[PDB]
């Protein structure tokens, strides 16, 4: 799966 | 310091379905930047391999500046990416303890064999 990542 | 453009782990303008395909059965660690989806949050995604799975990480560009979040502090994408060659990213996220490890490189290309 894609999952995209909070950098915050 | 080397150009985005010629660096081996920028694919520029392929889609996030070409990137799935790439690294498919790879290792922890794998990674390649590609140019965003769409235009409005961020100029690049780096997709990353960890557990199997992937992680799409958002580079924006402001002010002269790179980074994954404010303030961002780095000069450019090529500078971003090395420095976490050998630091993690666990700072920004508990999920990512993972280093970039293994590029997927757009000069190493292998040939099918014909007889």
């Amino acid at each position: 799966t894609n999952e995209y990542m909070d950098m915050k | 310091n080397m150009s985005l453009q010629n660096a081996e782990w920028y694919w520029g303008d392929i889609s996030r379905e070409e990137v799935n395909e790439k690294l498919r059965d790879t290792a922890d660690g794998t990674f390649l930047v590609r140019d965003a989806s769409t235009k409005m949050h961020g100029d690049y995604t780096l997709t990353l391999r960890k557990g199997g799975n992937n992680k799409l990480i958002k580079i924006f560009h402001r002010d002269g500046k790179y980074g994954f979040s404010d303030p961002l502090t780095f000069s450019s994408v090529v500078e971003l990416i090395n420095h976490y060659r050998n630091e993690s990213l666990a700072q920004y996220n508990p999920k990512l303890d993972v280093k970039l490890l293994y590029p997927v490189s757009k000069y190493q290309q292998d040939q099918v064999v014909k007889e």
